[PDB]
């Protein structure tokens, strides 16, 4: 009653949201930095660390 | 502040300038990092800096504004252009571009710019809608450019003969022919002249290779 199963879909989860976290770091850096109409949001999103 | 401005000043003047900013000894520097130095140091106070040049698109997507009075070397007094701003008004090597210009921070080596002011020595609302060279539909030579001086001058006889043998009008593609040490440079000199004097509208450019 105090073990819990985690598969597959948990397992998963929480590296996307650890991935997502890495990405949204670098985004808010850019962000709070930039200028509006001035780039795209597909230009400040870098899919590598997901 | 402009760059080009700052290229036609003397030595003397910029060394003075840059002594009395209070930068480095400049007497042992060049005269493009004593211009890199002094609008480092305008910037430093809040002020705008603004430059020009022609732009050359590289392959990778980036370009840079290469200067007239280098023959368009490259020079580290370059303007970076993002390849985003380019493909944000479609910009293609050869468009003039006129911008206020930053300089580089730590980690970069060229000026970057912020906004365009001009394109193509005109109004970017008509640079953005525009038809292609590609597809302009061609004609023969229709105004004519006479080439004949008129004040009686003893260096027109050679304009006379051209235009005699064969007139030239806008648009015309045309071969000099001739051996060599046969007059080709005072041929060439003497249709330049005659080209500034007769027609200063049109834009002359020589171009001198090898």
């Amino acid at each position: 009653g105090n073990r819990r199963i985690r598969s597959v879909g948990e397992m998963a989860e929480n590296q996307f949201r650890v991935g997502l976290v890495r990405v949204e770091r670098a985004v808010k850096e850019r962000l709070s930095l930039g200028d509006l109409d001035t780039l795209m949001p597909q230009d400040m999103i870098n899919a590598k660390p997901i | 502040m402009n760059l080009t401005e700052l290229k036609n000043t003397p030595v003397s003047e910029l060394i003075t300038l840059g002594e009395n900013m209070g930068l480095e000894n400049l007497a042992r520097m060049r005269k493009q990092d004593i211009i890199f130095a002094i609008l480092k140091q305008h910037a430093k106070s809040g002020e705008d800096i603004f430059g020009d040049g022609v732009l050359e698109i590289l392959q990778d997507g980036f370009g840079f504004l290469r200067s007239a009075d280098s023959s368009y070397l490259a020079g580290p007094d370059d303007i970076y252009v993002s390849p985003s701003q380019i493909r944000r008004f479609n910009l293609r090597t050869g468009d003039t571009i006129s911008g206020k210009i930053r300089p580089p921070k730590e980690g970069e080596r060229y000026f970057a710019l912020l906004k365009v002011n001009e394109v193509n020595f005109d109004k970017p609302e008509n640079a953005r809608n525009k038809i292609l060279f590609e597809n302009l539909t061609p004609l023969h030579a229709n105004s004519r450019l006479r080439m004949e001086r008129g004040n009686g001058s003893t260096e027109d006889l050679t304009a006379r003969v051209l235009d005699l043998a064969s007139p030239i009008g806008r648009g015309q593609r045309g071969l000099i022919v001739a051996p060599p040490k046969a007059g080709k440079t005072m041929l060439l000199q003497n249709i330049a002249q005659s080209i500034a004097y007769n027609h200063p509208d049109c834009v002359l450019m020589v171009l001198l290779i090898d």
